[PDB]
């Protein structure tokens, strides 16, 4: 869907919220990039992240990790609700929250390599779920 | 101040206090109500005016009722506290279902009135004894046996293989084969006595049938057990044929892998770029990895497996009947996890599904 002032309002929200979300994307349903934080570029990996959100696993191994701006994630939680990537080397990490739950549109945030990510998905989840019927 | 550490197994509690090197207490996890409540070695006492129960199965609660008096006679005749008083730190199988979790989270903050808790998973606790935080576990208890791969504290998404084959399902087999030999090991109470007899004088060979042909060739192998009866009976490869199970679980009539290709499997649901950690740190947990001869064994049988460049380092810790326990002292005795514990105030706002919030 089009970018819009109420999601701009959303990310402005939580951006305050959440000191050590250093970047934030907005996948919509269709895969396509509704927005994202100037201070990054998520948009030539795009095809890898929409593998990875409509991913239906098979007990085969399925997606372990997965790349943004040249940086490289382990993903070391995996649920409809979060998935969490790690880079092994210290470069951030990276909180995707598939909108609606299980679904193909997604906030994407990067995490103060500095900080954990733990902390800040309680948060992120809930603004996914904000963003839900906006797209 | 001052936490408590419960570590809740299918076949013996450890608790005890954060900060000391080892539990306070350990007892058996059983239950017992009289025929037509008490706990542990209290229950046992008085079996023949019980009927016991075990209520944890294979690593999850399945009898809630049964559960509560655990922590009840835990707090107060084994600890000998008020649960009010202190934050306490439990324990919980890879994989745990999240209502089993609430439903601990419920009791504790309602009926125990703790004013803080938290639940680690008993791997990661395990592995972090050992002073690590990325590796694979070998979890084996008296239950059941897990594959726990961890990378940087989280265990891996998809990872974890669950068996339910362990120490008590070790001792029932060689109650079976000792039986072949001639002997008759049949009830509850020779049950026991083949445990004492598995954890005294059993042991993993490190080529199987090598020492099968050893057995059948010579006495060099044989030892001698008395009874409480006074009888003084030999045992020879069955020291050995018994927990040789784990890597060959056909021999009681299961089709699945041993535990050094389950070790394997899980690895190799793991990304590429984690592998080599885990294969380079693998930890030995529970009771039922004491047998002598175990980290030599899977050290070649993983060998095997690998990639054939691949490190390969098995850990087992002298204390790793303990190391679920005593990781989980080390970590509620943490200053930086004092923030991690779910108060009180928290369960009252969110309720029991605070837990999967902050026991992460
Ligand atoms: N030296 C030994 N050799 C072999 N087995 C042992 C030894 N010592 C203890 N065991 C076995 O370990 C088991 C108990 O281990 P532990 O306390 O790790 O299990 P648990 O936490 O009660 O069980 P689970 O983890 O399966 O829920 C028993 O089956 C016991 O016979
Ligand atoms: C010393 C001890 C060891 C143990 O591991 O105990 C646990 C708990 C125990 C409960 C029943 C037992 C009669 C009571 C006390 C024994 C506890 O069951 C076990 O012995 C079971 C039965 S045989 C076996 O290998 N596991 C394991
Ligand atoms: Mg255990």
């Amino acid at each position: 869907g089009p970018m819009s002032e109420k999601i701009e309002g959303i990310i402005d929200d939580l951006l305050n919220l959440e000191e050590n979300a250093h970047g934030i994307a907005i996948i919509g349903k269709d895969g396509k990039i509704i927005t994202q934080t100037e201070n990054w570029n998520i948009s030539n990996d795009l095809d890898k992240l929409n593998e990875f959100l409509n991913e239906k696993l098979a007990g085969k191994k399925g997606i372990t990790s997965l790349s943004i701006q040249g940086i490289k994630y382990m993903i070391v939680e995996n649920t409809e609700e979060r998935k969490i990537g790690t880079n092994i080397t210290g470069k951030g990490h990276v909180v995707i929250c598939p909108i609606p739950i299980g679904g193909t549109g997604a906030l994407i945030t990067y995490v103060n390599p500095r900080a954990g990510p733990r902390d800040v998905l309680f948060n992120v989840q809930e603004y996914a779920k904000k963003l839900t019927d906006l797209i | 101040t001052t936490a408590l550490v419960c570590d809740n197994g299918s076949g013996l509690v450890k608790a005890g206090f954060a900060g000391d090197d080892a539990p306070r207490a350990v007892f058996p996890s059983i239950v017992g109500r009289p025929r037509h409540s008490y706990v542990g070695d209290e229950a046992q006492s008085k079996r023949g005016i019980l009927t016991l129960k075990y209520p944890i199965e294979h690593g999850i609660i399945t009898n809630w009722d049964d559960m509560e008096k655990i922590w009840h006679h835990t707090f107060y005749n084994e600890l000998r506290v008020a649960p009010e008083e202190h934050p306490t730190l439990l324990t919980e199988a890879p994989l745990n279902p999240k209502a089993n979790r609430e439903k601990m989270t419920q009791i504790m903050f309602e009926t125990f009135n703790v004013p803080a808790m938290y639940v680690a998973i008993q791997a990661v606790l395990s592995l972090y004894a050992s002073g690590r935080t990325t590796g694979i576990v070998l979890d084996s208890g008296d239950g059941v046996t897990h594959n726990v791969p961890i990378y940087e504290g989280y265990a891996l998404p998809h990872a974890i293989m669950r068996l339910d084959l362990a120490g008590r399902d070790l001792t029932d087999y060689l109650m079976k084969i000792l039986t072949e030999r001639g002997y008759s090991f049949v009830t509850t109470a020779e049950r026991e006595i083949v445990r004492d007899i598995k954890e005294k004088l059993c042991y993993v060979a490190l080529d199987f049938e090598n020492e099968m042909a050893t057995a059948a060739s010579s006495s060099s192998l044989e030892k001698s057990y008395e009874l409480p009866d006074g009888q003084v009976i030999t045992i020879g490869n069955e020291r050995f044929r018994c927990p040789e199970t784990l890597f060959q679980p056909s021999f009681i009539g299961m089709e699945s892998a041993g535990i050094h290709e389950t070790t394997y499997n899980s690895i190799m649901k793991c990304d590429i770029d984690i592998r080599k950690d885990l294969y380079a740190n693998n930890v030995m947990s529970g009771g039922t990895t004491m047998y002598p001869g175990i980290a030599d064994r899977m050290q070649k049988e993983i060998t095997a497996l690998a990639p054939s460049t691949m490190k390969i380092k098995i850990i087992a810790p002298p204390e790793r009947k303990y190391s679920v326990w005593i990781g989980g002292s080390i970590l509620a005795s943490l200053s930086t996890f004092q923030q991690m514990w779910i108060t009180k105030q928290e369960y009252d706002e969110a309720g029991p599904s605070i837990v999967h919030r902050k026991c992460f």
